[PDB]
Formats: structure tokens, sequence, C-alpha cells
């Protein structure tokens, strides 16, 4: 994937939610790296489960970054402890 | 300056005026050209020009 | 101190994140008064976010007597930002059988002449027809048989004594202090003539079928400019459809020709002489008992 060629799956999922003018869509497609269209689905439906946790219908920037917080874990690993060697 | 650019100007010219243009369909026809182009705000000419391209 | 936006900005700030939904006792009066400061501080989202977390829960909730009060209170400040009183004429359905059950008529008559009032300056809807009857009408009262005449002024409405209507009785009309706010009265005058003409449209459709401009532009009272600007407007939002031919001057009602001709009104013939069979029916048996006897 690339930081600009997966806005076409953040920026579309994100046309469909409401998001706060202040919101930042550009952190999303910098950490993350080779995300399948499912898992970035999960991504934004994540980041309106904060919102509606926060009781608000419009996702802020806060929503974002908490949305990430939960997605760190892509592969199937035990913590950052994988890899013995 | 640009040809892509200017190719892309009459198409929002149209696009824009479209949007203009249904707003005088929308309601009954019939009525006088002279108050079309002071909705729309342009000439008699130019109003008579694109509608009937369309 | 004089503050405003730091006073609000304090409450927003900690009450959020204060409450662990212990006791609804101080929770849900201090988020109605937590309303209450945005309204000061002229911020209509925050109070619209808040009205939909303890709003559904009190309906839950056995119905109270200082806690329900300030329910009524709030929907209607909240409309000085939204202008919409549509939507709080559904708000005040509540306060209409409360004031009928658990206080008296002493409270009860004025709230009933501001139900009417945002129905007077409600835009348009499905419900309208319910809120003429509504329960408890039929009272015998003077506030009451007065607003009720209002409803169904619309029809035969000629926007001739219009200003004089709001004159002579100004109970929420002209000058009111009760459910209302502003710096002025041009929020009354502005936001009911708007109404009375989009009202008076649809009845004068649905009566005159064709009708020529030049005498319809007398009963709108208004002009050649202004009279185009409300007819633009209720076609664009799928009100009501006319014909209006400016060189003609000619009004229409625009009757649909999509009904087929002879495949559905030829239907309209058929009931004309259908009623005959029943009625000699009728009269074979009464004549001849009548006649025979």
């Amino acid at each position: 994937r690339d930081r600009r060629e997966r806005r076409l799956i953040f920026g579309t999922i994100a046309s469909k939610m409401s998001l706060a003018p202040e919101a930042d869509l550009d952190s999303l497609i910098i950490r993350n790296d080779s995300l399948s269209g499912a898992v970035i689905a999960a991504i934004m439906q994540e980041a309106g489960l904060r919102a509606v946790r926060k009781n608000r219908y419009v996702i802020l920037q806060s929503d974002l970054e908490e949305a990430y917080a939960t997605q760190v874990k892509t592969d199937n690993t035990v913590d950052k402890f994988d890899f013995y060697k | 300056g640009d040809e892509l650019t200017r190719s892309h100007f009459n198409a929002l010219y149209d696009t824009l005026l479209e949007s203009n243009l249904c707003k005088i369909i929308e309601p009954f026809e019939c009525v006088e050209i002279s108050h079309i182009s002071k909705i729309i705000g342009l000439d008699t000419q130019q109003v008579e020009g694109k509608l009937s391209q369309m | 101190e004089g503050k405003i936006d730091e006073a609000a900005d304090i409450l927003c700030e900690l009450q959020v994140e204060t409450y662990g939904s212990m006791e609804m006792s101080e929770k849900i009066q201090f988020i109605l008064e937590q309303m209450e400061l945005s309204i000061l501080k002229g911020d209509y989202s925050q109070a619209t976010v808040l009205s939909r977390k303890i709003l559904k829960k009190t309906f839950k909730n056995p119905k109270y007597e200082s806690l329900k009060l300030e329910y009524y209170n709030l929907l209607v400040k909240i409309s000085l930002h939204k202008r919409e009183y549509l939507e709080v004429a559904q708000y005040l359905q509540e306060i209409y059988q409360t004031d009928a059950i658990k206080s008296d008529e002493a409270k009860w008559k004025p709230v009933l002449s501001h139900i009417v009032y945002f129905l007077v300056l409600s835009p348009y809807g499905n419900l309208q027809n319910d809120l003429i009857h509504k329960i408890q009408n039929d009272n015998n009262l003077k506030k009451l048989e007065s607003q009720e005449s209002l409803v169904k002024l619309f029809t035969t409405n000629e926007l001739m004594r219009w200003p004089i209507v709001q004159k002579t009785y100004e109970p929420v009309l002209n000058e009111d202090d009760l459910a209302f706010g502003g710096e002025a009265n041009k929020h009354h005058w502005e936001d009911l003539q708007k109404r009375v003409i989009e009202h008076n449209l649809r009845v004068i459709s649905e009566y005159y079928s064709r009708i020529t401009l030049l005498r319809l532009n007398e009963l709108l009272d208004l002009t050649e400019s202004q009279t185009e600007t409300y007819i633009s407007d209720l076609v664009n939002q799928g009100i009501i459809y006319a014909k209006v031919n400016r060189p003609a001057k000619i009004v229409n009602f625009e009757k649909p020709k999509n009904s087929s001709q002879l495949l559905n009104e030829w239907s309209h013939n058929v009931d004309e002489l259908l009623e005959h069979i029943e009625t000699i029916g009728h009269l074979i048996t009464k004549e001849e008992i009548m006649h025979g006897l």
C-alpha cells in the first residue's frame, strides 16, 4: 500500500460517516501500513464506537486516535514479545 | 493558460448553469424570456444560446 | 464576576467525566442546568447533544414535579437558534396533558395559547389535522375557541384583516413575554407573515382550478416580485404544484393528464346511473304497499 494510495479506502468510508472539521484523516494513512479493506473498515467503525461512548454523533479527532490504539494489532501475535530469537 | 483547466471550466460553466436552469424549470413553464435572463444573471443571447445547445 | 463563556466551559469539562451513573437525582437536575449555560453561551449544538441523553431515560422513569417542568422550558429555549416551530409543537404534547391532569386550568389556559402559536407558525406537517380537535378542546372557553378558529382561518383568510387580527388580540402574537425571546417584535411579524402565505396557497389550489394572476396578487397582499418568491418555494420543496403564466397572466391548477381518460375517469359515468337500480329496488316494495292498500 501507500500513504496517499490508501486514501481511496479511508476517505470513501469517511464520506459515509459524520466527521468534525478538526478531525485529522492524515494520521490514519501514516502509521498504518498494508491493511486490507476489511481491517480499514473496522478503523472507521471503531471511531464511531468511541463517539457513541462519549455520547456524540460526530466523530472528533480524538476518536480517530483512540480507534487506532485498538487497531494496532493486525497480525495474530502475543503483544510485542513475538518473534522469539 | 492551461488547456485541461479551461476544458473543465466549460464543464463547470454548464454544470453551474444547469443548476440555475433547473431553478426556472421547476415551476411552470411558458414564462417571459426577459425574466429568465434576470434570474440566471446573464444576457438574453447568452441564455438562449447555451439552453438551446442542451 | 460577569463571565459567560468561562462559566459554561467549567461544567462542560467536568460533569461529563464526573458522574459514574450512580445517583440520577443530582445528575439529571444539573444536566438540565448545564443546557442553560449553553443558552447564555450561545451554543445550540451543546444543548442539542445533551438533549439526546437523559431525555429518553426520563421517559422510562416515572413523572416528577420539578424535574418534568424543566424539560418543557428548555425545549422552547433551544428554538432561538433553531427557529423551527414544528418540532416544538411535538415537545408541547406532554405538557398539554400535564396541565390538564396534574395541574389545573390556571396554567393550562396560557399553555394552550402557546401550543397554537407553534402550530400556526409551523411550515407544514401531517399532524396539523390531528391538532385541530386535540383532546381537551370544546371546553367552552373564550381563549380556546379564539385560537381554534385561527387554525381553520387559513382556508377563508384573504390576508385583508391579517394585520388587524394580530393588533386587536395579541396573546401569543405581537407582545409575548412567555416561551419567547428577542430584542424586538420583528420575529413575530416576519415568521407569521411567511406562514400565512404558504398555508393560503394550499387551500386556494384545492378550490380555484383556474384563476387570473392579476386577481391572485390581490389575495396574497404582495407584489409581482414577492408573489413569485412564495410560488417558487412551494414547488421546489414539493409542497404544491400549479401553472403560472407570466405573459398570459393565468394561473391554473395543473390537472394531471395521466388518468388515462376512459380507463379511469369513466368510472364516474357508471356511478351516475348506478344508484338507480338500488333506489328502484326500494321503491317497488314501498310503492305497491301504500298504493295497493
